[PDB]
């Protein structure tokens, strides 16, 4: 038997119960939302609670982060997104930065992973 | 002029060149008649006595049109491979049904033919709902795309956990067993469907032990959290006063079961669900009385159509392995019925008409029964994202705990997606993907080796 | 300790010498087992997934005690004339069902065992409600001699028509066909099952015109007349609000279809009209989906101890001559048990349990479904007088109108009475004293002439 | 991508070969386009700052569809006996409407484009409503047939009166007038637009005033009669 | 004043221009809730115009996404923000999510730069 540790032990969602990501299986996850045509953007935050409100069933504080520039309409080739990351870490090395995905039909979103962490 | 007696039903009812509308309902029978009846009396019987008709001649049909208020049949066909056997079609105009009533729409319909003295079966397959007739319903009250943004969850299948044992557990272990499981790495948690209030247990105290758990486990891993709450209750009185509870707590979500508590019940809970902002999920309970026979009853493809237009966010599906009876073709052809927006006709899967919603927003399955971790690769490939997966037995039966027991239920579940937005086949493979997986991981290693030799294989009753 | 894993059901379940309560509820049921499956495993996985259980092993089973709270099967029988088919019995402890719950009974013992893939066929035969359970129900509102002293009605069966064609009829010719009925020598009249509310008759206006025609015929006559008005609806607040609409007339009757609307909305109504003084009436709709075959489903003797627990002052029960289905004992068996306070075990009429009221006020029956003057003394010996007896079209389609039409239906139905009463054979006779009373009355005469050719003789399904 | 700047409207707005659906409303204009503007850009500016649109380009036009949430210009023909008047058709696709409101779709269709600078005038004629859209409002509350039933009057025209002068009368000379007229053959009576509540007479003493001659003059012709 | 006489058969146009509206009957009227001065103080501006922005495209945007042009907006400025006259309650964004995503990104951009901000 083994236990489970309940101390200083946070948690990031999907992909998150995985060994770490390394730079190959990174370009490997952007090759497949090309595949479908979807639109990538970028976003950062410095904290990552959650708050509530005494008597309101569905509401929930600290759902929205910062985003870079803009989402990159038009894009086919995956070596892009890989240098905007690198300039969005030299200005704001203390921060989150996620990866998202936009389906334009059905406006939703698509995926979501970290890829850095301060 | 006016002349009593008796007289033929298919001298009236029976149109064989006739154009149908786009403002009508269509529906189609397959039918058994007794012997000495032919198969077009039979038919025109049916329509006859479902709309306006009777055994006799009265005087009364003279104040008013006929040909304007009228069903009629107007094609036949027979089934290959059966002496005596047939589908019929009929259709009915628009101004017959009440607007907003699902409970008129099933007495016109089907509230007297099934027990004719001249008959010996009777099975309803389809139907056809104009837009015109969907217009006047609310529908679901939220929808799939705005219950994934409330709670912040993109780019994977969700997953939850029913408690157990069914009955017996007092107030304050049933909310122990509920932080344990949500602490390590599950999104729900669910009361069985025959937990209402009872004197080992009753309602009030355990609806405030369990939003005690919920508190707990939500600022230790940083993510939102959740668990059904049963509103089912033997008077709308009670069941409305548990609806009001949930609310001044800050709960997102309650349940309810729609078969044996009614249509017109259930209507009135989605009213008060949309006005206050809650989630609803659906439990499909004796419904096996009506449809597991081929040669009598009602297919669930209609009892579907159904739950869309009277209201929820989720329904109960089905899994195609396990210990319940699941048809493969079947249930891939009535869960885009579920999903999608337009669907077109298909006799392979069981389609008999097309079929538009006009932009009113899709429900989500779930799949439950008998399931545990070596049939992982097998319900991605089927079902996809855009949808839930519970384990009650594969979580609680593990032997370490209820913590380390759903660690391997989501090591198991990413490592299929990830396998499976590499380009890689999840039917030839799937054993290989959770034999290497079971190698970093020392809580998958020990329930791979409880439940290796465990399936569930028998014959199929319905076979299309 | 505890030890994970998979383990058979015979082991806890399956208690062949056990002695039951009298604090317990019992079922019998009729199975049919897959090939490779022993009749005593099948047996025990049926009261095993009804209280508690599920198909692995779990550590929280051993925080309570569970022998106290699981159902166990005791008997096992073969049926003569059959290969693979045996009657299993279940007992139940008292601690597992809400008090006052109609829905939480059959949401426990049938809820998910129909639809196994280790099964073919299932049906429910009966049950026994012991004292101690049904004491904590209201029942019907009135009863049968509360409601035959607020009418001053003594000595003859009850009569009524219903009014055809079923739809398309305005609000003004509506209430023109009831007035020319009830002043001929009727009790009551009726709406049809799908008459709610629609376009070419709203429900405000009808409950107004047909009031003003009770008053008229009431005065010229002197005797009291009724008119049963329908509160089925989409939702509960808009069912509340046509039943105090009746009360604010003064009116005696309404009506409610009770499967189609469900458990739940039925015992608010029922708890409305015990606390204004209104009387309740039973239209049992889409019951032959569930009822119809033999080997597969629940019989209508178990769906009618539901009702009369539930509440409700009348209810249908079919004819054995007529164009519906039905046999002479097993009604001759399921009349007794709504009408009766003691009714003990008979094999056959089809009885499997004895059953015990202590002091719940009875039912009234209801026969109906394409019977003419032709039927009269046969349908006077089976049921007597505490019946109630209708004829829509055998009313509607005379050759002279709607008035002469209901004194042929009161003549042939009084000199049945005191025929019977002066000792002559009503099975034998019958037809002379049909024959002799329309000697007197040139109504009877000319209703006598042109349904003399007329039966409905098919093959029977059920046959006991 | 994106390119920001400034565009002409019959780019995208105009649409001359296109079959309408039968869940579609329709709408028919009479303009007159204001010097050197050509009658097909003035068109495309109609359908365009109905629905969808804006004098520039933005962002946010990329994160969902507009070719199926756009109005659209199909057909344009010329007035006879006018040197520059033309008539335009615009169709609007069915999921822009609140259901059981008259007020959105008045706010929607007519509530900016008559005051455009580059027009000197604009009328509207007719428009379709699908029977799709009508099912969801209630409509009269009782109708033609359920209201010749109430009163038992067959076979011929009603008549009424109203009651002068239109202002200045008391309470009970009001109600004085009513009864002489009910009784002689009319059917109803009627008050004026503009008598609401006022110094010389209030609203609640006039309706207990009225109501007295209608039960005399109701018991003495034997017929029903209204105010 | 106007009801009937517009349409008269003797005439071929009218236009109103003016009215005069004595102090002994404006005096039964309640006017403005609040007023001009008594929402410059509650509000703590003075000293320049106030500004503003309205949402585009007028049709076609869910509603997260509705929410979050909104926070971007206040955040780098503006004073308000407003809806499009013909947004009320439609198939692909209801009243009451819209309400509740707006209410979250005021919070958020009023406590980044110390300014009071509204919808
Ligand atoms: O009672 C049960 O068996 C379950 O709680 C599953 O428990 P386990 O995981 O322990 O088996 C589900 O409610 C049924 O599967 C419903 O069936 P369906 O969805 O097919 O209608
Ligand atoms: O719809 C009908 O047929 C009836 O109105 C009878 O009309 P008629 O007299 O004109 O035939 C009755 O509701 C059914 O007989 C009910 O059946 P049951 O009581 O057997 O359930
Ligand atoms: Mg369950
Ligand atoms: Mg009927
Ligand atoms: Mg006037
Ligand atoms: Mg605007």
């Amino acid at each position: 038997m083994q236990v489970w540790n309940p101390i200083d032990n946070p948690k990031f969602e999907t992909l998150s119960y995985l060994p770490p990501l390394t730079d190959n299986q990174i370009a490997r996850e952007i090759d497949y939302m090309l595949r479908n045509k979807w639109i990538p953007c970028l976003e950062f935050d410095p904290s990552g609670t959650i708050t509530t409100l005494p008597g309101q069933p569905g509401y929930y504080g600290g759902r929205y982060w910062t985003m870079w520039k803009l989402p990159m309409f038009g894009c086919n080739n995956a070596g892009y997104v890989l240098r905007e990351i690198e300039h969005c870490k030299n200005a704001y090395p203390g921060c989150f930065i996620r990866v998202l995905g936009f389906d334009n039909i059905r406006q939703v979103q698509c995926c979501a992973f970290i890829v850095h962490k301060p | 002029g006016f002349k009593a007696g008796v007289k033929d039903y298919r001298l009236t009812y029976y149109t064989p060149d006739y154009e149908t509308k786009d403002t009508d309902i269509l529906a189609a029978f397959r039918m058994t008649p007794q012997p000495g009846v032919p198969p077009e009396e039979a038919g025109a019987a049916v329509a006859a006595e479902s709309s306006t008709g009777t055994w006799t001649t009265v005087w009364t049909d003279g104040l008013t049109s006929l040909d304007r208020y009228k069903g009629r049949c107007y094609d036949i066909e027979p089934v290959a491979g059966e002496e005596n056997q047939y589908i019929a079609y009929v259709a009915y105009p628009l101004d017959l049904f009440e607007e907003g009533s699902v409970t008129n729409m099933f007495t016109s319909i089907v509230g007297n033919v099934f027990g004719f003295k001249a008959l010996r079966a009777l099975r309803l397959e389809d139907l056809r709902i104009p837009p015109a007739y969907s217009k006047t319903f609310q529908g679901p009250p939220h929808g799939i795309q705005v219950e994934r943004d409330k709670l912040n969850k993109y780019g994977r299948p969700l997953l939850g956990c029913t408690i157990k044992p069914k009955l017996g557990l007092s107030a304050k272990n049933y909310g122990r067993a509920v932080y344990e499981c949500l602490r390590g790495g599950l999104d729900f948690t669910k009361d069985d469907e025959n937990v209402n209030s009872q004197p080992f247990m009753r309602w009030r105290d355990r609806f405030l032990f369990v939003a005690e758990a919920i508190f707990k486990s939500q600022a230790e891993t940083g993510e939102i959290k959740g668990h059904y709450l049963n509103a089912t209750a033997g008077t709308c009185e009670e069941m409305m006063k548990r609806a009001q509870f949930a609310r001044e707590l800050g709960m997102p979500i309650v349940m309810h079961d729609y078969l044996t508590g009614g249509f017109t019940a259930n209507t009135t809970l989605a009213h008060y669900c949309r006005d206050n902002g809650l989630l609803l999920h659906i439990h499909r309970a004796m419904h096996a009385v009506i449809d597991r026979q081929r040669n009598h009853g009602i297919h669930f493809r209609v009892l579907a159509k159904a739950l869309r237009m009277s209201g929820g966010d989720h329904i109960h599906s089905g899994t195609v392995v396990g210990k319940l009876e699941g048809e493969r073709e079947v249930t891939l052809g009535f869960v885009d019925l579920l999903r999608d927006d337009y669907i077109e006709k298909d006799r392979s899967r069981g389609i008999y008409f097309t079929q538009d919603w006009v932009s009113m927003p899709g429900v989500l399955p779930v799949a439950s029964g008998g399931i545990h971790v070596w049939h992982m690769p097998a319900l991605t490939e089927i079902f996809g994202d855009d949808s839930v997966l519970q384990f009650g037995g594969g979580t609680l039966g593990h032997p370490w705990g209820n913590a380390p027991g759903a660690v391997a239920n989501r090591v198991a579940l990413e490592a299929c997606v990830q396998a499976r937005n590499e380009g890689r086949d999840l039917a030839r493979e799937g054993n290989d993907i959770i034999r290497e997986a079971s190698k970093w991981s020392p809580e998958l290693a020990a329930a791979c080796e409880v439940w290796k030799e465990i399936k569930f294989v028998f014959e199929t009753i319905d076979t299309l």
